[PDB]
């Protein structure tokens, strides 16, 4: 069957094509991007069947349009810094104690 | 003056729900449940249904294998623990002649085992509480003496027998 | 979608509690990777989100 | 059938009087008992803008039945109202199984092809197929007939490529 | 085990060099390059 | 009873649709508990039996039945100082160690 | 005839040698284990070994190339490149089976992203 | 080493929970001791899925 990038318009809503982190789909990404060390009198390989493009952690789901649209919807969740605390001079005056704690984000089951 | 703001809170999936509300449906794609590969996109409604049933059949074969051999999947490594990814046990664990084995068999919805167990209790001369009998009738009446997978009500069926056997019949049983 | 659009969307429930909010003077995010380009892309994403 | 219509309206009035809010299954039952039909307009006027929650097992049969009426009465505005009710919030969950989804959308698109201007018909065609449903052959004949009555014959090759 | 510790008180990848080499050469161990 | 449970699961089906996109899949996995909860909290699902610090750091109330001024007091003070610096054990395991010590020294 | 008379396609991953792993090739598996300060590299390695043998035994003669094993949080994405020789129904059956089995074996949400190719993508001939 | 520094340190030890009594170093090993703390599955699973007709 023919790839659906042939049906994608030049003014589509790209974030709706890649909402979340997804692997590179050469039938969904409408770019003639090539990757690979070319052979003698050769060219970098095409995307269809390219394992190297599939090995990249692509940022197609985070484009500037998508990021701005995300961060406009996430503003509802935020609070405001008390404006009285303009600088560290007052952060060390009104709140003498500082508590430092760390979180770690790895990949795995645990 | 330091006016500390109030700590607004949200549900765990709230951020995901907002991000999801940000994006519309992809008009040039088949539903998310299918594969995005051109060879694996369904072309027709019957083909789409066939692919979905094939996927579900694969899932059920995997689940059958998981439940039939729990010992190979019991090794938990995930913290926090995930109960929904553990094997499910469908056999009755209590074997002795008591109301405990009976209520366990009612909990597991083993119709034939439950009715046999009740007959055994009656043979041993052990009095069964009213609540256990009500549970047994609930099970039998919902399932019509058939094991969980129409069934027509058969005369003198085990439901009717147990019902006639109760010394005391309350509102729940009727 | 050119015509078929969701008529309304269910915004998630964010409640303004009564307790006071925690205050962070600093928040350092150290990201480690085997790839410099991935870290540059992530830096661009994170900085743009922080600005927005 | 016919003898039960005024008893059914009496029952609906009783539910609304005694403080029990009707669900989608109730209006489903009323619509089918009456479809054997201007009451759908009143039901829609009531239901416009509402979000529903699962209360009866038969709620998922509503939109199907409702769309059937818009198919039989040959009214496009009522169909757009029904689809707008479907798209209000999370009401789309009620559309039902795959069979009911295909049934609902097939009648909705048949009506669109029959009644909408060909530009809007094509916009709906590209928005609904294949993302929402896979069209049947009869729906494709209906789209061809709409193109014919519109004298927009230039699009037949694309429609046929899609049908293939 | 614990008893032994008590009475005492009273007184990187876990693969073979070969199997590691194969995976590291095939690029299957994330991060492991050649110098 | 079973009737109510089955009616509830039948009401569950009426809005039982397939997933529509990736975000919905992540939401379903988060609700089922299969996916981690963000922002990552490395101590998620662990509370240590609701113990407080004084139950870890002050373990000297479990030495009351031991000798109060002999060398046994010295040894058990060393043991409890070690145990109170142990972040890998729960209070129950520490007190079990102390009780084993009690039993052993009671026999001897 | 007489003594004086007398006197293989490779894909990109196969063609390039191990000393190109960060120059031309990449890493098939991507996880945080081997970074400086992280832990459980051995467990992730054993997991990768089992995934690869399982997938090569569950898709016999279908896989065109090596798997790509990606890991984000507790997610586990297998991006495989298979052929269009097996029927799509069997592909869906196997995808469901393998996803469920691996999720219950690793107690994590495993996922599979098959990519069909008409035939092996030959890079050069060695 | 003055007395003042000596049991000033011994008070500090009581505050931070270290061993107040100076227990030399050989007998402090108790402090360090108490301060700290499947091919079958793989093969059997592989063979069973082989027998069920889903592996190799």
């Amino acid at each position: 069957l023919p790839p659906r990038t042939e049906k994608m318009a030049v003014d589509q809503d790209w974030p709706s094509v890649y909402p979340v982190a997804a692997p590179f789909k050469p039938s969904a990404v409408p770019l003639p991007v090539r990757m690979g060390y070319p052979v003698k009198k050769g060219v970098p390989m095409a995307k269809e069947g390219n394992l190297e493009l599939l090995k990249i952690p692509n940022f197609l789901h985070l484009t500037p349009v998508a990021i701005k649209k995300h961060c406009e919807a996430l503003k509802d969740f935020c609070t405001e810094w008390p404006a009285a605390l303009d600088s560290d001079e007052k952060c060390e005056k009104h709140f003498p104690i500082e508590i430092d704690s760390t979180d770690y984000v790895s990949s795995g089951p645990s | 003056e330091v006016v500390i703001p109030k700590k607004k809170t949200w549900d765990k999936v709230a951020v995901l729900q907002a991000l999801a509300s940000t994006v519309n449906r992809d008009t040039t794609a088949v539903p998310y449940v299918f594969q995005d590969d051109p060879y694996l996109m369904p072309a027709s409604s019957l083909e789409s249904r066939s692919f979905l049933l094939a996927k579900k059949s694969g899932e059920n074969v995997a689940k059958f294998i998981i439940n039939s051999y729990p010992k190979y999947f019991q090794k938990d490594i995930a913290e926090p623990h995930i109960p929904c990814l553990m094997p499910e046990y469908f056999e009755p664990q209590i074997k002795d002649i008591s109301e405990a084995a009976l209520k366990e068999r009612i909990e597991l919805r083993k119709v034939k085992a439950s009715v046999d167990m009740f007959d055994q209790l009656l043979q041993a001369g052990t009095t069964v509480s009213l609540e256990t009998t009500n549970s047994l009738l609930d099970l039998l009446c919902y399932y019509g003496d058939q094991e969980p997978s129409g069934v027509t009500w058969r005369a003198k069926n085990n439901a009717e027998r147990i019902f006639s056997l109760m010394p005391e019949k309350n509102e729940h049983s009727y | 979608l050119h015509v078929d659009v969701p008529k309304d969307l269910t915004k998630p429930v964010v409640t303004i509690s009564d307790e006071p909010d925690i205050l962070y003077k600093r928040l350092s995010v150290l990201v480690k990777g085997h790839d410099k380009a991935v870290l540059d892309s992530y830096e661009y994403f994170a900085v743009l989100a922080a600005k927005e | 059938h016919v003898f039960a219509r005024s008893p059914a309206l009496q029952v609906l009035r009783e539910m609304k009087a005694i403080g029990i809010e009707p669900s989608l299954a109730t209006y489903h039952h009323i619509i089918r008992l009456f479809d054997q039909s201007f009451i759908i307009y009143d039901i829609m006027n009531e239901l416009m803008g509402k979000r529903f929650s699962p209360k009866d097992p038969d709620d998922d049969k509503f939109f199907q039945s409702a769309m059937s009426i818009c198919s039989s009465l040959r009214d496009l505005e009522l169909a757009y109202q029904v689809h707008g009710l479907l798209k209000t919030g999370d009401n789309w969950k009620f559309i039902g199984p795959d069979q009911h989804r295909n049934f609902y959308y097939s009648k909705f698109f048949d009506l669109i092809c029959l009644m909408e201007q060909i530009d809007v018909t094509l916009k709906w065609y590209e928005d609904l197929i294949p993302s929402a449903y896979f069209p049947h052959s009869q729906t494709m004949i209906h789209l061809l007939q709409a193109l014919d009555v519109a004298n927009r014959l230039e699009v037949i090759p694309k429609i046929w490529k899609d049908s293939k | 085990a614990d008893e032994r510790l008590r009475i005492n008180s009273l007184r990187r990848w876990r693969l073979s060099r070969i199997v590691f080499r194969h995976l590291a050469d095939h690029g299957q161990l994330s991060g492991i390059q050649r110098a | 009873s079973l009737w109510d449970v089955e009616f509830a699961k039948q009401l569950a089906t009426v809005n039982e649709q397939p997933l529509q996109n990736g975000f919905e899949e992540l939401i379903q996995w988060t609700k089922e508990g299969k996916l981690w909860e963000f922002p990552i909290n490395n101590e998620a699902g662990f509370d240590d039996d609701g113990s407080e610090f004084h139950e870890h750091i002050f373990l000297e109330k479990h030495l009351e039945s031991f000798p109060k001024q002999g060398p046994i007091r010295h040894f058990m003070e060393l043991v409890t100082c070690g145990l109170s610096k142990n972040p890998y054990l729960s209070v129950k395991q520490k007190v079990e160690h102390i009780e084993w010590f009690r039993n052993y020294f009671n026999e001897k | 005839r007489e003594l004086p008379c007398a006197w293989k396609p490779v894909t990109y991953e196969e063609a390039h040698a191990p000393h190109y792993i960060a120059h031309r090739k990449g890493w098939l598996s991507l996880h945080t284990g081997n970074l400086d300060g992280e832990d459980h590299a051995a467990e992730r390695t054993v997991e990768d070994v089992f995934l690869r043998k399982f997938m090569w035994g569950t898709f016999p003669g279908c896989l065109a190339d090596q798997l790509v094993l990606k890991r984000r949080g507790n997610q586990l994405e297998i991006c495989a490149v298979v052929l269009r020789q097996l029927s799509p129904h069997k592909y869906y059956f196997l995808v469901g089976y393998s996803e469920t089995l691996l999720s219950y074996f690793y107690k994590c949400p495993v996922r599979l992203h098959l990519q069909t190719v008409p035939s092996k993508v030959v890079y050069k001939y060695l | 080493l003055s007395e003042y520094a000596f049991r000033m340190s011994r008070l500090s030890a009581r505050l931070f929970g270290e061993v107040t009594r100076p227990t030399n170093s050989k007998s402090m090993k108790v402090v360090k001791l108490f301060s700290e703390l499947n091919h079958h599955t793989y093969a059997e699973l592989m063979q069973t899925l082989r027998f069920l007709g889903l592996y190799r």
